[PDB]
């Protein structure tokens, strides 16, 4: 039925008994580069089962006060097994994804989470200096980031944070959040479903790019209807994020990249 | 040479003309296209996607995530409206900033049917019946369920299918309406009432939110491209 | 750019099919038409979406720059090519993530005496030279760079109809990116913080080069100023991935915001 | 090398020329070698919004229950 | 736009058919021709009604407005589009209740120095921007609204032949109404008298929008004034329901009258 | 490019030209037409409809409803005219403001036949015979029935058919006449006389009105569009 | 896409060209896609004034009595 | 004497005219007798660089030893 | 004459245009060509010839 599914990729399987169908972004399933759209001339590496499998990133907790969370792809998976290895050993890389967000509660809980997949999800910074966010802050990895309820300008001139300041109702980029529904999405309304499943093809203005310099997709999760339970002002339910890269192919092998951190 | 006669309009520059001109970079090897997902052919495609409506523009809620949440409760049945709206998709503050309203503000005329979808975000243990209504212009705006029920309406029963859609049919005198607040091309009123009441058992939240969405139907069209007031530039 | 479907007459219903009920959690929009929820009559639809096609939406010359030159270094000016110096065209382009089109540039040139009762000059001729990223930039209004043996130049005579030229799709990628979630450099472990640092969302330091404008006539002591307003129109348009439009004021070339963060007015929940 | 297309007549004159003949056609000829120099034909097509309106894996009927 | 019938010869009569007698109470006009009441000869008719066709009657550019701008807020002007600012075209249109046509607008631009012996300025360029009802109206002769990314603009260079553009049938109804016996609002029982009140015979508060005109050149302290005379010609004309023409002077946008109520002169009943 | 040569007339603006020009609102979705009753194709159609003539322009009657009423009475037979008119449809004060005269004032030339219809508004008990006449120009304007009877005339017998039409045939030297008072293109005289007398029995009104109507025949045409003097604008 | 119509010659020159041939024809070609840009053809038709001159239900003959 | 060539369309409009018909052709006509007055056609051919890259008397294969 | 309408771009001089113009020396008897060795058709032919690289740019 629309509600029961099983996803198998490599050596990993995911089962769900409360789905609300699955979304295939823009109606496009991920695919490899065709010869007619090929650019780099060298033989690509395609790890296949070693990289195209389900990786579970860290679990976040939803509370009445949560504003939202965000992650960047392939960034969030840079340290994930052999996918991360191939990402750092190659100059160029390409991949699609199957994003599976998990969140179960009970029949006496309420709340709705909007799960959006955004191509080129550029976020707003914290200073008066334009495009000032530094690489280390823009790429948090598997832990991702969070949305805020208001904009707060960083004034420390001696030691600028050079970080993002994504305000939730402004979708972290100066647009109204209610219009974010034009992007592939699903809603995890506690009275209806457990999860959200989105299949994302590779989207870019090029056939292949640098995975370290460029993040193709952004995953934004916003509480559309806040978490509430029985009478417990105190309520916490975890949100686990499991993502699997698809049709990975890398070009331009050399020595490994070791990016600067923190 | 060939005898010619210059007609009025010569040497002018019409910002909306469509002529040919010499290429400044001749014989340029243009990069071929690739099949990028999500291509768009018409702006109306975007107007047909559900976009969340900022229904709660009260002073404490406007410009926060709370402007999108309309709260309901398990109180005894009342005939007073849960919300009220005017069918002015491009000008009503609650509709003017949705994806639909944003596009309508780049055009002078609009025509067609619209649909409002409401999502119930209460717990699974909560039940209830609501009446969503649409009253064509010309009479007093409905203030009780009794008046609202006399116009176009959908009685929504809450359950498994979490959402309910009410189609606002194209009922107009003129062939196209204007994207500004104008009485001559006024559209009517949208309102919601409790049919019975929201009922929840013990150990369950007594207040919950509903979210509203708006999109255009397949018979919707706009015309006369104009500039929007939604973007400005000082100095 | 075509027709809309007719409305078919629809009568009463009493069935197990309920198109009014749905579940937006799936991520889909309910494709209802009036006849799904009310009784309709047959209407032969004659309205079309001819003017809302991606092409017709952009088929207008929008101002992207106002270059100024004072014929008394101001004897010549250089404008770094961009669509972000103005807000109107920029906001329309940003309804999409990627685009691919040709461009038509029209130049409206105006000039005037600064002094109401002083000076005089003969009719001016302007040279608008395109300097592709890499070509030598003029240091003086009359140095060797203005020979344009390879750079495309446009010589405009004051008073003539606005000059106009067409430019092909010149991107180095398969489409223009309106948004680039990345950097041009990756800072490597071990290098000084000064190293490997670049702007967020920026690609090339010099994407499309710039325009160098000057008056070719020998300057007279008379005080004169000229302004070249650049109008650009995308023709042969294709766009990908729609995005919600800009709601708050622009704050630079990025998606940064600062000032008008509260765009919506107050309105009673139960007020029509 | 002339391209002859027909116009979509809006307001009609009290003539038969307003309803037929070359009088409701328009002629076009490209003068430049580069396609960039060309004007826009404006005979532009439309498409299915489904990729945005219903990017669902398992296709569903509006009459039928969405959550099944 | 065609031929008239020939006159057939007609001889004497003595019959029971009396076409001369009739009864105008029926509401009909007696279709008599000369041969019905007198003896006629055969005349081959060569005159035609080619110039009195609805099209030929309106096929003339009539002045509908004179917009003035002083290049020293007058640096720019706004004209609410209408055909009632002048009387000549208005009276011709009002021979009918409804109309449907395309429009051709020609702009004749003139300018001059206010001072006989002072000031000087270089050739002026004008921008005529159409602001459709809803679009932002310019507050300054140089604010962001003049970027026209979507509004249609016409840039005219002083001295060039008059500018000219065509506009399609833009009505929101199936025909333009020259007369509207109604209101835009219906006052409801119970509401304050301030409520539901609107002008008699008025439809939209802003029917067709307006034109914003300005000189693009930087203004010089010199005293200059320009006038843009707008000429409009209805082409591809169709009209419905004839009405008697205006006999007394116009008194506003409505059918109101006040002054020249006694249009006819005196003449003796038995005076030729 | 292609060598051209500019001919005189270039860059001018002829108010009566007929050229093409660029469309300022391209791809606009034009509202289709509907079949509205009463469409007109030619201005001459309007000139063929009977319109009431303001025959009585005396100082007390002009510019009142009385200017349209010409009174008759049961007095003994007289040979003096009931009314007199000049055939100057565009300039005679009594004809210049009828629908026919109004249209003629937008043209410089007119040609064709005209017809005058008179309606008897007396009681049913009233009887009488009248002589309506038309005298082509060139002789003395008829002042008695004796002179009028020598030209074109219709003897109207009053009865069931309340009205009577007199056709003024096209009798002219020039192929077209001017719409101004000019002797070279003068049209002649129209007059009415009592043939017998109006007779009424006792208890019946002895005075009654007749109304006159004028319209163009099917061979009527006008040419050379000009501006009318019937509308002005001060300041 | 050229439309060739004939003119109604008023004043005739002492030529046979004034009476026949392409010399009494005129040529037209539309350059714009929008019909609004077109000039007026001026080959306009006429109609029956009856809707105004005789909007009578029961049709009557002029020779015959109107009031019957 | 018109020469009709086809253009190499770079950016394509959402029209079928962008893919076929006279809409992707351009027309040319020479107005001057002297060929010097003509514009450049720009339909220019290429050639083998061998006269510069390999002006060798005894032809050699890259796989095979150059010095034999 | 034939009615024309001047479009924007008229009377300008685009340094990269490709139009026809009158010949200042008409009917000139042009010297025919001879088959000179080493003709070039494309600039890329020159880029495919091995050229020595100045690898040692040290100060001395
Ligand atoms: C996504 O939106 C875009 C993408 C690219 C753009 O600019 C690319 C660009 C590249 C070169 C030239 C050079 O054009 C010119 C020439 Cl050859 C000669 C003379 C004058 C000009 Cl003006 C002009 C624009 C703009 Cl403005 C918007
Ligand atoms: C019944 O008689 C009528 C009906 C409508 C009329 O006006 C309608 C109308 C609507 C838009 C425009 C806008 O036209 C323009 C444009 Cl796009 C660009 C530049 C200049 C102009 Cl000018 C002009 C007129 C008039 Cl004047 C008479």
């Amino acid at each position: 039925s629309v509600r029961v599914m099983q996803l198998t990729l490599g050596n990993s399987t995911i089962t769900t008994q409360e789905a609300a169908n699955s979304v295939v972004a823009y109606g496009r399933w991920p695919e490899y580069i065709k010869d007619s759209e090929a650019n780099p001339v060298d033989q690509p590496t395609e790890p296949d089962v070693a990289a195209c499998r389900f990786y579970t990133l860290d679990t976040v907790t939803w509370r009445k006060e949560s504003r939202g969370w965000w992650w960047k792809l392939p960034d969030a998976l840079k340290d994930m097994g052999l996918f991360g290895q191939n990402m750092f050993y190659h100059y160029l890389g390409r991949a699609g994804y199957t994003v599976h967000v998990q969140c179960n509660a009970s029949k006496f809980h309420q709340g709705a989470l909007g799960v959006f997949a955004v191509p080129e999800m550029c976020l707003a910074g914290d200073s008066t200096t334009h495009m000032f966010t530094k690489y280390e802050n823009a790429n948090p990895g598997e832990k991702g980031g969070e949305f805020k309820g208001s904009f707060t300008l960083d004034t420390n001139a001696t030691n600028p944070a050079r970080n993002f300041c994504p305000v939730d109702y402004l979708f972290g980029s100066g647009v109204l959040a209610g219009n974010a529904f034009v992007y592939p999405h699903q809603i995890i309304n506690l009275r209806t479903n457990n999860c959200a499943t989105l299949v994302l093809p590779y989207v870019n203005s090029l056939s292949i790019d640098s995975m370290t310099k460029h993040n193709n997709w952004g995953i934004a999760i916003l509480p559309l209807a806040p978490l509430d339970f029985a009478t417990e002002s105190s309520t916490e339910i975890p949100i686990t994020l499991t993502i699997a890269p698809m049709c990975c192919e890398f070009n331009g092998l050399r020595n490994i990249t070791v990016p600067r951190t923190q | 040479g060939l005898p010619v006669l210059n007609t009025p309009g010569s040497n002018q520059y019409l910002t909306a003309d469509n002529y040919q001109s010499p290429c400044a970079i001749p014989e340029f090897d243009v990069t071929p296209p690739i099949d990028i997902p999500g291509e768009v052919r018409n702006m109306m495609e975007l107007a047909e996607i559900d976009t969340m409506i900022p229904l709660n523009l009260t002073n404490q809620r406007k410009n926060t995530m709370d402007m999108y949440r309309v709260e309901l409760n398990d109180a005894a049945h009342s005939d007073t409206p849960i919300l009220c709206l005017s069918l002015s998709p491009a000008s009503d503050p609650r509709l003017a900033h949705t994806m639909l309203g944003e596009i309508l503000n780049y055009y002078t005329h609009w025509a067609g049917s619209l649909k409002f979808t409401f999502l119930f975000c209460g717990s699974m243990m909560a039940t209830g019946k609501l009446l969503v209504s649409y009253a064509p212009p010309g009479a007093e705006a409905p203030k009780s369920r009794k008046e609202a029920m006399l116009g176009t309406h959908v009685i929504w029963d809450i359950g498994l299918q979490s959402s309910c859609t009410m189609v606002v049919p194209w009922i107009s005198n003129t062939t196209y309406r204007q994207t500004i607040n104008d009485s001559f091309t006024e559209g009517g009123y949208i309102s919601m009432f409790y049919q019975t009441r929201v009922v929840v058992p013990l150990s369950t939240p007594r207040k919950m939110d509903i979210l509203g969405f708006v999109s255009a139907c397949n018979d919707f069209s706009v015309r006369l491209l104009r500039d929007t007031t939604h973007i400005s530039q000082e100095a | 750019a075509n027709n809309l479907p007719d409305t078919q007459s629809s009568g009463p219903a009493h069935s197990k099919e309920t198109p009014a009920l749905t579940a937006v959690e799936t991520g889909a929009t309910n494709p209802l038409v009036p006849s799904d929820t009310v009784q309709t009559r047959h209407v032969i639809q004659k309205r079309t979406r001819s003017e809302s096609t991606v092409e017709s939406f952009f088929a207008r010359g929008a101002c992207v720059a106002i270059i100024e030159v004072d014929n008394d270094s101001k004897l010549f000016s250089v404008w770094k090519i961009t669509y972000k110096d103005t807000v109107q065209l920029r906001r329309k382009l940003e309804f999409f993530t990627y685009s691919r089109f040709d461009m038509e540039f029209t130049f409206v040139v105006t000039s005037n005496y600064t002094d109401a009762n002083n000076g005089h000059a003969l009719n001016q001729v302007y040279q608008i030279m395109y300097i592709p990223p890499g070509a030598p930039i003029p240091g003086k209004w009359n140095d060797y760079t203005w020979q344009t043996s390879s750079n495309p130049s446009v010589f405009y005579t004051y008073g003539a109809p606005p000059a106009r030229i067409s430019v092909p799709y010149v991107g180095i990628a398969n489409a223009y990116s309106h948004f680039y979630d990345g950097f041009a450099k990756v800072p490597l472990a071990g290098q000084a913080s000064t190293e490997g640092d670049s702007l967020y969302g920026a690609a090339s330091l010099n994407d499309f080069g710039s325009l160098a404008v000057r008056v070719v006539n020998d300057h007279n002591p008379t005080k004169l100023t000229s302004k070249i307003r650049v109008y650009m129109k995308p023709k042969h348009v294709r766009v990908w991935c729609p995005r919600p439009p800009r709601a708050v004021p622009y704050y630079g070339p990025g998606v940064d915001y600062k000032d008008g963060l509260a765009p919506l007015p107050g309105k009673g929940l139960t007020t029509y | 090398g002339a391209q002859v297309s027909s116009q979509k007549v809006g307001a009609h004159e009290n003539s038969n020329r307003a309803y037929g003949g070359s009088t409701i056609n328009y002629t076009t000829i490209n003068y430049y070698r580069d396609s960039a120099s060309n004007a826009a034909s404006k005979q532009d097509f439309a498409q299915d919004p489904s990729k945005f309106t219903e990017p669902i894996k398992d296709v569903l009927i509006k009459t039928a229950p969405t959550l099944n």
